[PDB]
């Protein structure tokens, strides 16, 4: 006893949140999040990338 | 567009207006330092197993903040910037999708690039197979409406 | 030259250092006795403080955490007598002179050929000259727009090579392309801020990048 | 309630993704729900014809 | 003695135009190929109505949180592929 799916598809403007909180809504990291776990391998180039690169890994 | 929760609004160009002397009898500007910054470096992580130290170098390090956001925006974004652009053309331009998301205008033409291309992958049937099909939408673009935190604290409304 | 100088191990030499030698791969395994070597250059002993201290220690008593990038030069290398070398006599601090200049400039030039992929001087000679008539009004920022602009570079920016030298490998073996076709002048070109990279040898990129990360990948799915 | 850490009453354990594969751990979660759906159309039409 | 065959690249508007004329004439309209007076195309621009993405990251990857926002979203996405499903169902459905 609802009302039916209207059939729309209805997105939330993430744009207008705060910048102290994330998508998840967890706290905004202020620096680079850099973990030891990664930085010894391939990945510390892609923890790295600089602001002047666009990188897609599905299409690499 | 408050300070706080504002990043933008904090990196922001400033207006110097600086002077020496007595306004009423004579005055000459202010020219005794550098109020718009210069190249600066910082040391930003250290390996200790393998003793590596790592540097960056920013252009405008001293007048700038939190830069890395940019560059790692969440998949919801960039999707959401897909959609608005197929959405409505003449409203959606290139301008006001770097505006709303703040970001710059290269960044917004060359995520469309990537995600156009991303999409032809998974219409032509090379992305998104077996268990993992599910997760290929398709959008019809006029069943879309996008929502607006317009009430204080949690909640979305349509308008 | 089969030179140890050309191996990951010994190529970085700095003679202002406690151990002369320097690490800067990022991806190379140390033994145990080789990483006490090279651990002697990130801790000190203070005789007042009576502790160790490090180096990332040293830039905070110091307050510094964005600076110009000239001055970095006098933290990494020199000590001070009311921060550092507190308790130390006057007559026991090391001060240089003047004729040590070479030695850091030449050393400063070898990196960017470290950098680069263990390019030859004539390289880099050329690479300084052609800034010098791009614009521009900061001479230090131009060569490093020129070291990005590097092909092999960028390649190893994208997080598909282990290090710049593996890159250099790649684009001879033409595992990417650009713009859609394989590069001409690969090796002397700059890249624009349009270009398209894209990587033809798919099969084998993606099994290097699995290989890399399979420890460290969760065992829940 | 007596399976305390067999929360999902499961009779066998999730396919370990570095041995079997991460796509064929997923394919076997996805046969297991159908499974369920289909064992519970199968006890009732047992019921309902004997 | 490499048995990998030689290649010799094109552009990749290239060889979609060759493949699906219909996503590439799609393309251009989104990436403004239509703004500029010197790149603008002679034929007519076309009409946008169906676009696809991937969830996989919105799902399971991005929106961890038990509150009602986060519910929502995963919800409309879900109904909304249902319907999709299922439309493509009736078309085969009858007899
Ligand atoms: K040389």
């Amino acid at each position: 006893k609802s009302k039916p799916f209207d059939g729309k598809l209805r997105l939330p403007d993430v744009s207008q949140l705060s910048d102290t909180i994330t998508v998840s809504g967890d706290a905004a990291p202020a620096t680079l999040n850099l973990d030891q776990k990664y930085m010894d391998k391939i990945s510390c180039w892609t923890q790295t990338i600089p602001s002047h690169l666009e990188m897609s890994y599905q299409n690499l | 567009n408050n300070p706080e929760d504002n990043i933008a609004i904090r990196n922001a160009p400033q207006k110097v207006f600086q002077l020496i002397g007595d306004p009423r009898s004579g005055v000459a500007d202010d020219v005794t330092h550098n109020p718009f910054g210069e190249i600066t470096v910082e040391m930003v992580w250290h390996q200790l197993k393998n003793e590596v130290y790592w540097y960056r170098y920013e252009f405008a390090g001293q007048t700038t903040e939190q830069s890395h956001r940019d560059s790692r925006l969440s998949d919801y974004t960039k999707n959401l910037i897909y959609l608005l652009r197929a959405k409505n053309p003449r409203k959606w331009t290139i301008e006001a999708l770097a505006e709303k998301f703040h970001i710059r205008k290269q960044r917004v033409l060359a995520i469309l690039a990537l995600k156009e291309m991303e999409a032809h992958k998974i219409e032509s049937g090379k992305q998104l197979q077996g268990p993992l099909s599910p997760y290929g939408l398709k959008v019809r673009v006029e069943d879309l409406k996008l929502l607006s935190l317009d009430p204080t604290g949690c909640g979305w409304v349509e308008p | 030259v089969y030179r140890n100088s050309h191996t990951k191990r010994f190529s970085c030499r700095n003679s202002r250092l406690k151990y002369p030698f320097e690490q800067i791969w990022p991806t190379l395994q140390l033994s145990e006795d080789d990483a006490a070597m090279f651990r002697r250059n990130s801790r000190q002993f203070v005789v007042d403080l009576s502790q160790n201290i490090t180096l990332k220690n040293k830039f905070a008593l110091n307050k510094a955490t964005k600076i110009p990038h000239q001055d970095a030069r006098a933290l990494i290398y020199e000590s001070n007598l009311h921060l550092d070398a507190v308790g130390e006599h006057p007559r026991y601090l090391k001060i240089r002179r003047v004729t040590s200049q070479y030695g850091s400039k030449l050393m400063n030039v070898r990196k960017l050929r470290l950098l680069l992929g263990f390019k030859r001087r004539n390289f880099v000679q050329k690479l300084y000259e052609h800034t010098l008539l791009q614009q521009g009004s900061n001479k230090s920022w131009k060569v490093l727009c020129a070291l990005e602009a590097k092909m092999n570079l960028a390649v190893t920016r994208m997080g598909v090579a282990e290090d710049v030298l593996e890159a250099t490998h790649d684009l001879r073996q033409n595992n990417v392309t650009l713009n859609g076709s394989p590069a001409q002048m690969k090796h002397a070109r700059y890249l624009e801020p349009a270009d398209v990279l894209a990587v033809s040898a798919v099969s084998l990129i993606k099994q290097r990048i699995c290989k890399g990360l399979f420890e460290v990948a969760p065992n829940t799915l | 309630h007596r399976f305390r850490n067999n929360k999902f009453l499961r009779l066998e354990p999730d396919l370990d993704p570095k041995v079997y594969g991460q796509t064929e751990t997923l394919q076997k979660q996805v046969d297991d729900n159908f499974s369920l759906l289909l064992a519970k159309h199968r006890l009732d039409m047992k019921a309902a014809a004997a | 003695t490499t048995r990998r065959r030689k290649l010799l690249g094109s552009r990749y508007g290239a060889r979609l135009a060759k493949k699906n004329r219909q996503q590439f004439e799609r393309a251009r309209v989104i990436l403004d190929c239509y703004s500029d007076e010197e790149l603008r195309p002679d034929s007519p621009p076309v009409a946008v109505k169906e676009v696809t993405i991937n969830t996989l990251q919105t799902m399971r990857f991005l929106f961890p949180q038990t509150s009602k926002e986060h519910l929502d979203i995963k919800q409309n996405i879900a109904s909304y592929k249902i319907f999709s499903l299922n439309r493509e169902l009736l078309s085969l459905l009858p007899k």
